[PDB]
Formats: C-alpha cells, structure tokens, sequence
C-alpha cells in the first residue's frame, strides 16, 4: 500500500549495526526499485548519527549518496532537515501539538 | 561548614548570581580505586546527572523551566519556619517568610517575603504579639501592589500549632471579612504499614482520615509511569492537623499534595514535604550565617 | 469498616498551552515558556579545572544515555530540549590564587582560612565584576 | 545560456571567504553557484557539479 | 569477500555507454574508497576501448 501508492520520500538511518538487518535491505530495495521506476526529483535521503560508524565504510549501495550530519549536535540536523524539505516544496499543514 | 553560606551570604549585597560545583562530580573518572574499592561512582546514572544540572543553571540565566496552572484565582498562599541561632544568649528567634503565590491577571508570582523578627524568648518558639501584625501586613500590601484591589482568601501554612493570643492578633488585623486559615504541617510520625500480598510498598496517593479535623498523607510509593519506588525501604506519612479556621479537609489536603513537584533545584518526579517548609527552611541558613545585612533582596535566584 | 481514600496525581502546564504530569518528556516536547539564550558565564579555579570544565561543557551537547531507559527519561541535548546556547568558546576567565600559602604547617583555627578562601574568592569576582567590560550571566566555582 | 559562475574551494579550511564572496556577488545580482548552493542531496557526490 | 579482502588490482573500462550504467559507478566509488585506506594509488587501470 504506501511504499508505492501513498508515499513522496524516504529516511533511510544508518546506524553502526543498520547493515546487517535483512528487513531494512530487502526494504531499501524496493525503494531503490521505485526511484527506478518513478525518476522523479528524489526519494532517498539518508541519515548519519553514529560517530564509530567512518565516513567511507557505510553501506555499499548507498556510498554514492551524501548525508546530512548528526554526530555534532541533533538540533542543527533537525533544522537543516526541515528547512531542505520545505525547500523540495512538500505540501504543507498548520501544526497542532495536541495530536502529538 | 559555613563555607558556602557565608560566600552567598556576603556575596549578596552586590546581587550577582553564582553556583559552586565540588571538581568530584566533574572528575568522577581518576577518582578510581585506592586499593581495589572504587571511591565514588555515576556510570549508572551518568545521564541523569545532565538532567541534575542543565534547568537548574537555566533558572540563574533568568529561564522559567515549568509553572503549575492548578491554581483558582484570587487566592493567596504563604508558609513559615522557625529556626534557631544561638549567637549570644542562646536566642531561637529566626522567622523567615517562605513565599506567597498570586494571579496578576495571568502570570504567577514567586518572590515571596523576608526580614528575620526576632523574639525575646529561647525555647519557648511562637511569636510575640507585635511581629504578627507586621508580618501579614506586608503581605497585605504586596497583594494590594500586585493585585492592584485587595485580595479575596487567603490561607497559610505552618509547622507548629501555636497560641490563641496571636491568632486573634492575626484575625485583629484582617481587612473587611475576608477568611483567615492556617494549617500545621508536622514531618515525622509513625503510622508504619505495609502490604499484604507482593513484594511491593503502598501505591502513591492514599490517605486514611481520622477525623474532619486530621488527615494522613503518603507521598513515597511508587508510580506507575517510574514502576519503581521512591524509597529503598517502606515509606513513612505525613500527619495533618488543622489548628484553627473554617477549612474543608480535602481541598486543602488535594492542594498541598499538589504543591510538592515545584522543586526547581531538580527534576525528580515526586518530593516528600510541599516546597514551601522546605524552601523557607532553606532560605533561614542564608540569612543566619552573618547578620549585618539590611532589607536583603526578595528574588530567590540569589539565595539559590 | 475503616477504608483508605485514594487521590490522583494533579497536571503542569507547559509551552503551547500543552500538559503533562512528568515534566521532564514535556520539556522534551514543547520547551519552556519564556525564551531566553544568553548563557554567557565566568569561572573562577585552576587550569586543570579549566580544561575539565571545557571538557564536560562540550560533552553534553552529544547525548548521554542511562543505564535504565524506563525509569530516566532520555536527555538528547541542551540545544535539542531548551532552544538556548551554551559552548565552551565565550567564558571570561579570571586567574586564581595558586601558591596557597596554607599547607598542613597551618591548622589551627580553621574558621580563619575560611575567612581568607572567602575573602579571596569574593574579592577577585568583585573587582572582575566591577572593573572589566564584558557581561557575564553566571559565575562558577570549582574547588578540590 | 551560459550566465552562472562556478566557484571552487576547499571546505574544512575556509568556507567564511567563500560565503562572503557568494553574497556580495548576489548583492550584486550576478548569479552564483558553489558548494553551499545545491540541493541538500545530489545524484551523486560529483556527477551533479560536472 | 574479495574487494575488501581479495582483491588486488582493478580493470574498469571505458564504453559509449558505460558512464551511464549505474554498477560501474558504484563499483569504482567502492574502488576509490578502498585506495583511499590502502593508501596506494596502483589500484584502477582504465581501459578505452570504442
Ligand atoms: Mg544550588
């Protein structure tokens, strides 16, 4: 159902133990076969929080992708991360705190 | 022993904020084992230790890290302590006022009232008819300033039950009708109990009246949210008595219960005795380490 | 019978006209209600106590983790929770005393050498208060 | 066609210059790109600037 | 198995259409990350064919 009919991006993280889960794969794996088929704009963003995890030994498929920082300090990343979605122009929704 | 509170106590006349740090809670790392037994230890509860410190330095930056909003308005509040110097002939007279809290419109006040009464007598505690009248008053008049018309109810808290002379002072200087109520606080009384089945103490929050005039109160259960208990061993209650006044038990009793989570020098969940004793008692060593200071300030981010 | 009277827990307000009873998961949700972001502070001690106090200042901004999640609630970060800086790259500094005249030769009435840590100590933030231009928030002392 | 300008650098030394100059060049109203001026993810890590 | 702990030298070829195939991109970023820890340049031999 939302994978391909109800879903705009994706958040795959990347922690230190991340590659060896085989549900996260076969996953990633189809969302690498929808970005195949859709070729619009983008679908994957990765996420980095680890500081063991180096800058080169992330997982293989996805070493062709850059990401945005968190090692540092969680609040930067989560503004940076808000402020490149509301840039790709992501429909809107006035907040409400109560839900949460 | 005096080391802190004559720094502060000194140090208050210039009004500037400070906070001391022992170097064993930043250095708990080398402080390692002399011989085989470690001298000190946080790695369990190493990151609570952040949450120890973080909001506390907040409140000396001039931050509100959380208000109740549990309150009717148009009420007062406000709570006493003794305690005891013994500079010269042994005098117990160090009244301290604790705070008051009020609703100016929206916000709440926190500032409370100062200036250590004295008291001719030793051992003997309550109050000489003269201070009293003083003493409300200046809370009268703070209502008055923050209220700007008078106030509506009022109500106080104490630790010992005192004599009918000063009540009727305090009633002598009460503007128009309005109700007058104090109510004392004892600390330690045994009413031991436990549970019949498990292995678990009693669930925070029951009580168990005796009267319409006493009451009993536990504040160390355990919640259900934390799962675990608030003391290693069985708790111990508070006993409640109210003294004089018109006063309804549960109202008041649900309204002290709901005053013991504002300990802005930390952030456990739950804490024993309502802020306020606590508070004043801990104001009242400030001002008794060194006695040359007049009309010190009224704003509690240089006494904490 | 002779029976027990059970009274719940009351509620805390916080930011965004939210609530709560605990407030720790508050504050890590909606924050505190005046906003406020100067934290520039002074220390006062030894180098040693400078270097372990940079150190643990910016330590904290990672997070640090309990070892029971279910009684502690999480602590992700100062600027992750309050909204307010706090770096170790703005303190001013004022040097302590370091040849400590007082060694173990000199015991007796300790209630003097209180006298003098105080005096010293309260002197040298005075005349750094008083004198210098910078505004500080906050003062802080370490001490073996 | 041709109206933007490449400018290149090396990031974990400098980066204040290159930020000064980007924005004076946009107060000028010529257009900029560089290395803080792309989407928050690329294609890849070059084929995107070439 | 073998590009992190079998492999010793590399043969990537250049097509007409081998810049546009998704593996050999991936395969030489991989290459290109491991002559960075070997720290030796001796490691792709390009080869131009068409
Ligand atoms: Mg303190």
């Amino acid at each position: 159902k939302e994978i391909r009919e109800n879903t705009c991006k994706f958040l795959i993280v990347s922690s230190t133990a991340g590659n060896k889960r085989e549900g996260v794969l076969k996953e990633l794996a189809v969302a690498t076969k929808v970005k195949k088929h859709l070729q619009d704009d983008m679908f994957i963003i990765p996420l980095a929080i680890d500081e063991n995890l180096s800058y080169d030994d992330i997982n293989i498929e996805i070493v062709r992708l850059n990401a945005i920082d968190f090692k540092k300090s969680w609040a930067k990343g989560l503004q940076d991360l808000l402020d490149a979605f509301e840039k790709q122009n992501v429909p809107k929704k006035p907040p409400d705190h109560s839900k949460s | 022993a005096q080391f802190h509170d004559q720094l502060k106590a000194r140090l208050l006349e210039h009004t500037i904020p400070t906070q001391i740090l022992r170097e064993s809670t930043l250095a708990w790392r080398d402080f390692k084992n002399t011989f085989g037994a470690p001298i000190r230890d946080f790695s369990k509860i190493e990151g609570h230790l952040a949450w120890t410190i973080s909001t506390a330095a907040y409140y000396k930056a001039g931050g509100k890290p959380w208000k109740l909003g549990d309150i009717r308005p148009g009420v007062c509040y406000l709570g006493l302590v003794y305690k005891k110097i013994e500079k010269s002939k042994n005098p117990q007279n160090a009244c301290c006022a604790a705070q008051m809290f009020l609703d100016n419109g929206d916000g709440t006040v926190f500032k409370g009232e100062v200036g250590p009464w004295y008291n001719p007598e030793k051992g003997e505690y309550h109050l000489k008819p003269k201070e009293a009248k003083a003493l409300l008053t200046q809370a009268l008049e703070s209502y008055k300033e923050q209220n700007k018309s008078y106030p509506k109810e009022v109500f106080i808290h104490a630790r010992t039950r005192f004599n009918d002379e000063e009540w009727n002072a305090f009633n002598e200087v009460t503007p128009k009708n309005t109700n007058l109520v104090g109510v004392t606080i004892t600390k330690s009384k045994p009413l031991k109990l436990y549970k019949t089945e498990g292995a678990f103490p009693i669930m925070r929050g029951n009580a168990y009246i005796v009267d319409e005039k006493k009451a009993f109160l536990w504040t160390l259960g355990f919640v259900p949210k934390l799962q675990s208990t608030l003391s290693m061993e069985v708790p111990n209650p508070i006993f409640i008595e109210i003294n004089k006044g018109e006063a309804e038990i549960q109202q008041v009793l649900k309204d002290i219960l709901a005053l013991t989570k504002l300990n802005y020098n930390a952030c456990i969940y739950a804490d024993g005795e309502p802020v306020t004793l606590r508070f004043a008692n801990k104001i009242g060593e400030i001002l008794t380490a060194s006695t040359e200071i007049k009309t010190p300030p009224l704003a509690f981010k240089y006494y904490i | 019978m002779k029976e027990l009277i059970y009274i719940e827990e009351p509620s805390i307000l916080f930011a965004h006209g939210q609530k709560c009873t605990d407030p720790r998961d508050g504050l890590a949700l909606f924050g505190p209600l005046n906003q406020i972001y100067g934290i520039k502070s002074g220390v006062v001690g030894t180098q040693k106590g400078l270097q372990i106090f940079k150190s643990y200042l910016d330590k904290i901004q990672k997070p640090i983790y309990n070892h029971n999640n279910i009684t502690r609630p999480m602590f992700p970060g100062f600027e992750a929770v309050f909204g307010c800086k706090w770096e170790s790259q703005n303190i001013v500094f004022k040097e302590i005393t370091d040849e400590e005249i007082r060694r173990y030769l000199f015991n007796a009435s300790t209630h003097k050498r209180t006298y003098d840590l105080v005096t010293l100590f309260n002197d040298k933030i005075i005349t750094a208060n008083k004198n210098d231009e910078e505004r500080v928030d906050v003062w802080f002392v370490i001490v073996p | 066609m041709r109206n933007k300008i490449f400018i290149s650098h090396a990031t974990p030394e400098d980066d204040d210059f290159t930020r000064w100059l980007s924005l004076k060049l946009i107060g000028l109203g010529y257009e900029v790109w560089c290395d803080i001026l792309f989407l928050d993810k690329g294609v890849d890590f070059w084929s995107t600037i070439e």
